[PDB]
């Protein structure tokens, strides 16, 4: 699907359970934190 | 700092900080009223309500 249906804390339940989900998120969240200085996890978890 | 810490407070509440200077009321400051002119001699401003 495309953009616009996105919700706060989307797929965050899966991250807490699945190991494959964590590796996808954390590898992604680490890169964004180092290069661009921000975390996608925080943005998704609580909407600023 | 609490607002700058707590994340979800931003949308609900914005903090506007105002430092209220010397401001002359009659009841509490009825003693302070006479020297309002004296303090104002230092090149400083006292304010009406």
């Amino acid at each position: 699907p495309g953009q616009g249906i996105q919700h706060k804390g989307m797929g965050m339940e899966v991250r807490a359970r699945s190991k494959a989900a964590r590796k996808v998120w954390d590898s992604a969240d680490k890169f964004t934190r180092e290069t661009l200085g921000f975390s996608v996890l925080h943005v998704v978890r609580d909407n600023p | 700092n609490r607002w700058s810490a707590e994340k979800s407070w931003a949308e609900r509440v914005s903090l506007a900080h105002a430092l209220i200077g010397w401001t002359k009321g009659t009841g509490l400051m009825g003693q302070n009223d006479a020297i309002v002119s004296a303090v104002e001699e230092a090149g400083v401003t006292t304010y009406t309500t």
